[PDB]
This record gives structure tokens, C-alpha cells and sequence, in this order.
């Protein structure tokens, strides 16, 4: 199977192309341009084409909400009219279960003024909270972008954690045991706000 | 010819399929009034999420409907402007997202370009002609001299007609959206309470609408809205019997939301047959937003030979007049 | 400053750009393509230009030593003609750092036939050695292509880890100190073995 | 018109620049005799690293001592193939790192192509003319009609000429690049012993030597080198004048290392003022391998208007004849 997987949560976006459980391609750039300026140009520049893939993967966040639905919306489209299975995958989640430290695991982000965090335990997790300060307890995780950020009793910052990597290798993993993936037309941002 | 338009500008998500020779193929649209309604107002945030959620259904319904494939379409039309920009995002990732799938020309559009069009879905109207373009958040006079080609006479000097209509349902406690809800109020009313004028001379282009909401405080509900909704009938009728007689143009097309009421229809039918200009107003059906006149002025476009690049970006508030040098 | 760092060590063959301290681009393609098919046509597509950047950074490995001596020199052959600092980087020494487990730790990697294991203490590590089966005291560590290959008492492998890309990053720290960078023509892979 | 040429197919990392108007600008070399000598051979992994780590200082050597920039070269010269495959890419990547950096064409070159034009640096050869090239592992004749024409004559059917040095001189024990050793110890034998011929018939353009191994153990040290020269040169210029009867063509191109032995020169110059046919050896510097044949090779293919794409890969054996036909 090969999965085509886009993450355009942040100014980082990136895809990425799973193949035999592993990734096969990584394309990730850190731009100043809006997100329909790079998509689809990026795509026909680097030859990636719907039709080639048997399924699809796209990020839900957290992360900046336009440039989420602008990226879940191309997925979707796709996934709908090819008819193919679509997988959706969370951030915070990711760099929970991808980090070895120990629990609780604090992965957090940083979106405009907002700090979001959610709390991991080995069998079970918080919502995503927004940061206020507060004294937290256990391991915070967080990108080399945000390393100003400091969260729980000590911190753990990826140089690099392109999330379409690790969201399509978790695709993969999903459609082996429920390869009709996720219903396309309830695939949306988590929404930690309301409007 | 044929081509699958796409407009999310506002708070209606709406899909068209047409085609020159076969006419219209699909038509679908949703509506947000209900989910605004709470609010009095269009709140932008909510208005993205909701068009990103009633997208693809409504295009999974469009295609059931049509029966068409997309690879029978020859190019995507859509709407880039002006607008929410974080409701047009969607429509322009939807579109974008279909053209490079099937590799289709993208076809560009202006909002009230598309507004423009939508009376030549039942006939064309010849160059050249005044538009006198009456929505929630326009009141504009343009002299239109060619697809593409459009002078701006006047325009509103603070409210629109369509948010007038607002404030004096929500002054009367009555629900939003206001113009409907007057339309049929006002057929009551029987006495007309004279109101004031704007302070602009006789003559002038521009349009005010505002100042009404001071004299309706200042003062019979029926008669209230009754009395209002001739005021501003009256004034728009006025206004484009100067510009036609400023310019010499005996065409006038009146388009927009605010282009269904009933009683305008009245002023402005009477009107052309008394002094003997011939007047085109939409179906009510087209005088709302919807993606068949998008679908209609992309035609025109991409007839000219005019496509977008990959990498096109909508834009919040490009104006119409500049929009049609840039784009033909 | 702008680094473009390189790493032809597998046949994930990966580049990237450092600027700011992070990663602005990297491009990660697993290919059964000969190095010299992918090199420089692969740079031309992306328009990857080597007088565009202020110094560079290459793999030395451990990995597939022609493909390592290929990458190598195309970087020495842009450094010393533009003026240009180099820095090269070590790839079981940037998964035992950037790997967060307990130590000792076990980085390692599979070239051919030999997988090559390096064990490090929090201020002391071992030679490069060759894996014959032992039973190892410690955290090994290795990427998901290898998932199948178990040294020490524990496992973790990265679902992705572009060397390049913290190789990258590690340059830019080590120019910060050193902005001479490396002796470029001394720069070579990483030899386990002999002749 | 001027090139920068790139020859690493061996054990020997050559770079040089060769401008057609002024002829050499540069000229560097190293060799790895030092290095392989402990093995009696050439060891390929051992080869391809001296060639990483020499490459970058040869090239700064070579370009101090010609003081020419990069910019005024037009167009980057290099071995393809045949060679070790492992050597062949460090000298390629280096050649295709100069040729992006730089925006140059790139132009392949076949390693006995560059033999063959590595006495066109002294003179220009009329075609048609042979070719005899005699290297550490090729015996071959080659008619050649045109550049990039090179019909297959004969070759050795079992050790190429420089082998057979090799072996006798280790079969001496005298140390291991065996030509030169026992070109100097052959000097002093003045009695030849006499050997045993091959077992194909005459007139055969093909050539065999490992049996003389075979002769030489199953028999005056001075004496043996002596013997076995002057047995391998004379079959060399007895076959050579078999080709040019069966072909007609009085024109001969003696290359390759072997063509620095001082008896071979003797007597082929010899049998070419006896005979009457145009001999040409090129100056013992361009006998064994340098990049200044490449670079003439390389003028030729590129005034032909030839030019390798970004991606060219290099192979360990393409045959001469089939090379020609492919690139150009
Ligand atoms: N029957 C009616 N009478 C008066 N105004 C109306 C009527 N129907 C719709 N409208 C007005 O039209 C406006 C919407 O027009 P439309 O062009 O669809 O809006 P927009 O383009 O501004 O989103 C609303 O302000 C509404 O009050
Ligand atoms: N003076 C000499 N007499 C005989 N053979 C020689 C002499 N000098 C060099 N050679 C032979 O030439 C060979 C190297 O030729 P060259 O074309 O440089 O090698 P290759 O192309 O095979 O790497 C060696 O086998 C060497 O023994
Ligand atoms: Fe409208
Ligand atoms: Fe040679």
C-alpha cells in the first residue's frame, strides 16, 4: 500500500508517501507564504498526483485552524472522489507516544498566543488544555521551535518531528486492522476554542 | 461548455454545474442564516468551520443530482474575491484540490461580477448597461462596458441597503436576516410616515442609508417598516434614473440579495415601463448568492482565454473595477 | 546563517537547510537509484544552488561507504572552491544524543552484512564494533528499517530520523565556536573495517 | 576552447586543463604504486579511498600551479568507464560537484578513447588508422575510422601484456609494477633463450601470453627478462602487421603503459623505417594513464556537439566499439 500524508498544522507543512510500512519520501519546508500559494503548486513541482495512492493521511491539529482546513479539505476531496481510505491524526498524540521519557508526558504546541498542552499517562490522557503558567508535573515535549517554551519539571525539544512522517506510518498501522479508514465526511481540526 | 463553479464567500456554501449549450446541469447550495442567527451577525471564524464541514456533502449530493463526471468538466470556476477570507480559503482549496485532480483550468471570478451575470442566465443583456449591485454589504452603480470592463459611478457613504434592513429588524425586535422579514412586514403598513433625505445634493452617485435609523428611533409596526422600505425603494430608484440619464445608458440590471424583494421589483418594473427603459432583474432564485452566476461569468473568462495560475490567492477586498483590468 | 547539509549514508538519501537554528527544508527520499543517478540531478529539481549558502555539513556515517564517499565529495569539491566551511557529523553519535532513554545506550545501524554498534556513557563512549550476537547491557537504539534487529536489553527505534537534518543543526552550533569549521580536505567516511 | 579533464578509472588520480588554442595549462598526478605495491596488486576498496582523500589536494595543486579559474573553462572532460567501479564514482562526483557548481557540460569519455588520442597531443593522426593499446589489462587492435569509430580487431585471449609483466616479475621476485623492473633488468641479458609460441594459427589478430609462464618457470636472471621482452614485443609487431595487410591501412598508434617500454619503441620504430608505414607513440608522460588524453578526447566529443545529461552514471565495462556508437 502507499499512503500519501500531508501536515499543514504549521509554517513547517510537510508530506510525506508511506510505502511497506516505512517512509519513502519526506518533503517539508518552513515558508512565509500562504498556504494556497505553496498548495497544490508544491505538489505538481514534486510530482505527487492523487491517483498515484492507495490511501490518504492528514493532520487535525492542533495547529493553525485555517491552514488545517485548507489541507483537510484538499485530503478530503481526494479521498472522496478516488474513493479511497483516509486516515486523520492528532500532533499532541504523536509526540506523546514517539518520546521516550517517562509519564506524564506533556507534549505542547504553540499556535499564535495560545500554548496548548495535554497530559499523558501510560493509560489514559487529559484534553488539550490551554497554558496559564501553572506549576505542571512530569516531562513537557515540544519542537526546537517553541524551545523559549518551558512546560512540567523538565523538557524534551525535537530538532525535527515532521508530523505527515509519523502520522502516515500511524495510517499504515491503523488501515491494517480497519481499512475502510475514517468517515471522509467527519474529518475536521480539533476545535480547542470556540468562535 | 461546461464548468463546476464554487462560492464560499459569505455564509452560503454553494455548488453549479453549467453548461453553455445544455443549460443547468446541478445546483446545490446551504444556507448558514441558522447557525448566524444567534449571533445577529456572520461571525467569520464559525462561518469557515461551517463550509468546511458542509462541503463535501453538499458536492456528494450535486454529483448524485447531475449524474456528471468530473471529467466531463472543462475548466472550475470560483469565486477569489472580495469576501471572508477565511470562508473563501475553503472554496479556493476545494477548487484547487478538483483542478489539479483532474487537470482542469482554474477560472477566477469577483463576487459581484458573478452578481452582474446572473440575469444572462435568462437572457443577454447588451453592452453597454448600468448594474446597480444591492447585497447585504453593497450598494454600488457600475456602467459596464464589456465582460471585464467595469466603471464605479457610486456606492454607499455608510450602510448598504441589505444591513439597513438589518438594523430596523433588529431596532423592531424582528429577527436577522432583515430583509425578508420587512418584505413581508411592510405589506401591511398602509400609511407612509415621511422620513429625511440624506444631507448630498440632488444628482449625486452615492448612496447613505443610515441616518434612517435616527428618524425611526425619533417615531404602528407594520407602518414602520412600510414607510422604511419605501424610503429606500424610492432612493435607489432615484439614484439609477440619474445615472442613467448622467450616462445616456437606457439598460439597467439590478442584482443582489436585496434584488428579491418584492416591492422594489414593483418600483423599479413600473418605472421601466413608464419612462421606457428596459430593465433586467434575476429570478429570485439568482438574486441570492448562489454558483450558477459565478459559473456564468467564468464562462465568460475562460472564453477570453484567461486562467489562473496554480498558486492563485484569494483576497478579501479586491475592487471590482480593478479585478476585471487584472483578470481580462 | 544558511547551511545545506547532506547525507548520502543510506538509501534514504537526505539534504537540508539550516537557517536560524532550524531546519527551513529537508528532502528524504528512499530510492533504488545509483547515488550518481540521484546526484546532482536531484539538487537541480529542487534548485538547490551550492553558492546560495554560507557553509555546509556531511555524514561521514557509518553507512554505505561509496555512497558516503560520493556524498563527500561532492560537499569538500562546493566548500573548498566557494571559501566555504564544512563540518561533518557522525550518525550513531546524533541517535544517542538526540534519543532521550536511559543510559547506557546502543545506537545502531545495518551496512551490508555488518551491523555497526557504538555504546555510549553520559561521558565516555566505545569504539564503532561489529554486532556477533552478544548479549549487551543497555538501551539500544536504531531507525524502524532495522526494527527487526535487536541489541541490548531494551529497544527503541525511530519511526524517521533524517540524519542530515540534525546533523544540520549540530553544524550550526559547532560553526557558532569553530566558524573555521573542519579541515576540508581531511573530511572522510567513517572506515570500520580495512582494505 | 578549454576543458578541465577527470581520470580516475585505476589507481591513478589525474586532473588536467587543456585549452585547444594554447594547448596544457595543467597537468597533476598521483599515483598509488606506493600503496598497492604491499598487495602485488590493485586492492579496489583500498583505491577508492586514496582517491577521496588525494583528489581534493590534487585539484588545489592544480589549480596554483595553472592559476586558471573555473569560470573560463568550458566544459568539464571525464573517464566513464571502463575501470573500477569503486574509483570511477569519486572521480565522477567530482567531476559532476565542478560541472553543477559551475553550470558546465559535462562530456564522458571511454578510458582507452583517451589512449588512443593521447598522441593527437603531438600530432594529429589521419583516420583511418590502427590502434594497438596495450595497458595493464587490455592487448587490443582497434581499426579506427573516425572518432567515435572504433572497429574490434583482436585482444588477448587469456593475459593482457602488462599482466604479463607482472607475473614475471614476480615470478622473479622483483617487485610489482613489473613492466619498468623488467624493462631496465632486460638491458643486461644479451643471450634470448628461446619460447614457445601460442597455439592459434597465424594471421589471427588475437593474442595470448600466459603459457610463456608456463616456459619460464620450466627453465640467468638478466637473460630471462631479456627472453621474454623481446619474445612479447616481437608478437606484438608480428600481429600489428598482420592487421595492417588484412586492412590495408599504413598508419599505427602504439598506446597505453606498455607503449613506455624502451624495446617496444626500438623495434616498432625499427619495422616502420623497414617497412614503410607511419608510426605514432606519444612521449612516455602520455603513454600511462593521464587526464591530458581525456582532455583531448573530450574536445573531440564536444565540438560534435555531445553532451552527457546530469544523471550519467559510470560502468565498470563498456566495450570501446559499443561506446562510440552510443555517444556520438
Ligand atoms: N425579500 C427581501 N427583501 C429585502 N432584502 C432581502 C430580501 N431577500 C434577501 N434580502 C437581502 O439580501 C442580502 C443578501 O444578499 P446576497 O447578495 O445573497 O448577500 P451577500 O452577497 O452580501 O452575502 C441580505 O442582506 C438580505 O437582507
Ligand atoms: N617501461 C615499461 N615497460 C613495460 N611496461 C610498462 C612500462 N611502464 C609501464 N608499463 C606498464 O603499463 C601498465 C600501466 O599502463 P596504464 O595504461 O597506465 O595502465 P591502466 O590503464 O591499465 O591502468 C603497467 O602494467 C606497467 O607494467
Ligand atoms: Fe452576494
Ligand atoms: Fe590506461
Amino acid at each position: 500500500m502507499k499512503i500519501l500524508s500531508i501536515d499543514t498544522s504549521f509554517s513547517f507543512i510537510n508530506f510525506s508517501v508511506i510505502e511497506e510500512e516505512k517512509v519513502t519520501f519526506l518533503h517539508y519546508l518552513k515558508s512565509n507564504k500562504k498556504t494556497l500559494e505553496l498548495l497544490p503548486k508544491i505538489f505538481e513541482e514534486l510530482c505527487i498526483r492523487p491517483e498515484n495512492f492507495d490511501a490518504f493521511a492528514v493532520s487535525v491539529g492542533v495547529g493553525y485552524l485555517t491552514s488545517l482546513r485548507i489541507g483537510v479539505t484538499f485530503v478530503k476531496t481526494w479521498a472522496y472522489t478516488l474513493g479511497k481510505p483516509v486516515v486523520s491524526y492528532k500532533n499532541l498524540e504523536l509526540l506523546a507516544k514517539k518520546t521516550p521519557v517517562p509519564f506524564p508526558k506533556i507534549p505542547y504546541l504553540k499556535v499564535g498566543s495560545n500554548v496548548f498542552y495535554q497530559i499523558f499517562e501510560e493509560s489514559s490522557s487529559s484534553e488539550v488544555k490551554v497554558f496559564k503558567g501553572e506549576e505542571l508535573r512530569g516531562y513537557g515535549i515540544s519542537l526546537k521551535e517553541f524551545e523559549d517554551i518551558k512546560l512540567g519539571e523538565k523538557q524534551f525539544f525535537h530538532d525535527i518531528f515532521p508530523f505527515s512522517a509519523y502520522g502516515g506510518i500511524y495510517a499504515y498501522e491503523f488501515l491494517k486492522e480497519n481499512p475502510e479508514g475514517e468517515n471522509v465526511f467527519e474529518i475536521e481540526p480539533i476545535y480547542v476554542k470556540p468562535p | 461548455m461546461r464548468t463546476l463553479a464554487v462560492e464560499t464567500s459569505c455564509d452560503e456554501t454553494a455548488l453549479a454545474i453549467y453548461d453553455d449549450q445544455k443549460g443547468v446541469l446541478g445546483n446545490v447550495i446551504l444556507s448558514q442564516a441558522v447557525v448566524h442567527s444567534p449571533f445577529g451577525g456572520v461571525v467569520p471564524e464559525l462561518s469557515a468551520r461551517e463550509h468546511t464541514r458542509n462541503i463535501l456533502p453538499i458536492f456528494d449530493r450535486l454529483l448524485k443530482e447531475s449524474r456528471i463526471n468530473l471529467e466531463e468538466i472543462d475548466f472550475i470556476s470560483f469565486t477569489l474575491t472580495p469576501g471572508l477570507i477565511l470562508s473563501l480559503v475553503v472554496g479556493v482549496a476545494f477548487a484547487k484540490a478538483l483542478a489539479y485532480e483532474y487537470r482542469k483550468p482554474l477560472v477566477p471570478v469577483h463576487h459581484l461580477e458573478g452578481h452582474i451575470y446572473s440575469v444572462f442566465l435568462e437572457k443577454k443583456v447588451e453592452y453597454p448597461f448600468l448594474a446597480l449591485i444591492i447585497s447585504g454589504g453593497h450598494t454600488d452603480l457600475y456602467l459596464v462596458r464589456d465582460f471585464g470592463r467595469y466603471d464605479f459611478l457610486g456606492g454607499t457613504l455608510d450602510d448598504a441597503v441589505g444591513e439597513a434592513y438589518d438594523k430596523v429588524a433588529k431596532m423592531l425586535g424582528l429577527g436577522y436576516p432583515g430583509g425578508p422579514i420587512i418584505d413581508r412586514l411592510a405589506k401591511e403598513g398602509k400609511k407612509l410616515y415621511p422620513l429625511p433625505k440624506p444631507l448630498m445634493e440632488e444628482g449625486n452617485l452615492n448612496f447613505s442609508f443610515s441616518g434612517l435609523k435616527t428618524a425611526i428611533l425619533n417615531l404602528r409596526k407594520e407602518d414602520i417598516a412600510y414607510s422604511f422600505q419605501e424610503t429606500v425603494v424610492e432612493i435607489l430608484l432615484e439614484k439609477s434614473l440619474w445615472a442613467m440619464k448622467k450616462t445616456g445608458i437606457k439598460r439597467l440590471v439590478v442584482v443582489g440579495g436585496v434584488s428579491a424583494n418584492s416591492r422594489l421589483r414593483e418600483v423599479f418594473k413600473k418605472a421601466s415601463q413608464e419612462y421606457g427603459f428596459e430593465l433586467y432583474i434575476p429570478h429570485p432564485s439568482l438574486s441570492t448568492d448562489n454558483a450558477l452566476m459565478i459559473a456564468y461569468a467564468g464562462m465568460e473568462r475562460f472564453k477570453r482565454g484567461v486562467v489562473a495560475p496554480l498558486d492563485v490567492n484569494p483576497q478579501p477586498n479586491i475592487p471590482l473595477e480593478e479585478f476585471g483590468r487584472i483578470w481580462t
